[PDB]
This record gives structure tokens, C-alpha cells and sequence, in this order.
């Protein structure tokens, strides 16, 4: 039960380190092609 | 979102968790 | 109560991987404001 | 169970976004280097 | 593994945590 | 803390999860 609770809260942290992830990636690809392309 | 928000969903979250794991 | 246990430590690894996000954003950041500055 | 089988695919999960962290660190890093070696 | 098959991998995951939530 | 040492409390934690996984 409070148990339940904890998963659930968990799964919103992951959930949260997937978005900076993903956001991180973004920029990092979108760097790298700038150096590519100067 | 922006990071200052991220942050801080970040540590309620640790927070709630870490009283549920507490509670259990 | 291994249950428990297994939550535990996977928390712990979250506040890891938490960590790292944290660390690789402040580094992309200062990249990208040299890229810009230069 | 259906609680341990929630909890094995956030490890899943959770292994993912280290895959992920430790891709974008050598990326981060590589970059570094190449502005540093410029 | 590619960043295409991790996007997909996540969501997979996710749907799958997600109805283990609703069933427990 | 550095790259190496967060390698290895990762590899740390992910042993003592699937110990804690097959035990359950």
C-alpha cells in the first residue's frame, strides 16, 4: 500500500530523468553538428 | 519544463519517497 | 520486506543517475556558452 | 507479484537510463576535449 | 543499441509499469 | 565524486537489486 505509493512515486522520478535525458541528448547531437558544420 | 522545475519535482519526489519508505 | 529492500536500493540508484543528469547539464551548459562566446 | 513484476520493470527502466547517462557523458567529454585540443 | 530503440524500449516499459500500478 | 567511483556504486546497486529481485 505504501508501498504502492513509493513504486508510483518512483516511476514519476524515472519519468523525470527520461525528459532530462532526452533533453540533454538533444543538445549534445545539436552541438556536435555545430562543430561538424563550422 | 525548465530545469529550476525539474529540480524541484525532483526532490518532492525524493522526499514523498523517502517517507513512504519510512511508513512501510 | 526483500521488497522493501529492492525499493531501497533502487532509489539509491536514481539519486545516481539524478546525480549525473545534474553533472552532464552544467557541462553541455558551459559548452554551449563557450561555442557562444567564442 | 504483480508489485515485483512493477518493481523488475523499473529496474529495466532504470538500467536504460544509465545506458543513456553513460552514452551522453563520453559525448559530453569527447567534445570537451576536441574544443580543448582546438 | 540506438537512441531509437531506446525511446521505444522507455515507452514499452512504461506502459508496462503503468497497467502493474493499476493492477496491483 | 567521480565517473569511476559512480561506475562502480551503479554495478553496487544493481547486484544488490537483482540479489533483492530473485530473493523476493
Amino acid at each position: 500500500n505504501n508501498l504502492l505509493r513509493a513504486i508510483e512515486a518512483q516511476q514519476h522520478l524515472l519519468q523525470l530523468t527520461v525528459w532530462g535525458i532526452k533533453q540533454l541528448q538533444a543538445r549534445i547531437l545539436a552541438v556536435e553538428r555545430y562543430l561538424k558544420d563550422q | 519544463m525548465t530545469w529550476e522545475e525539474w529540480d524541484k519535482k525532483i526532490e518532492e519526489y525524493t522526499k514523498k519517497i523517502e517517507e513512504l519508505i519510512k511508513k512501510s
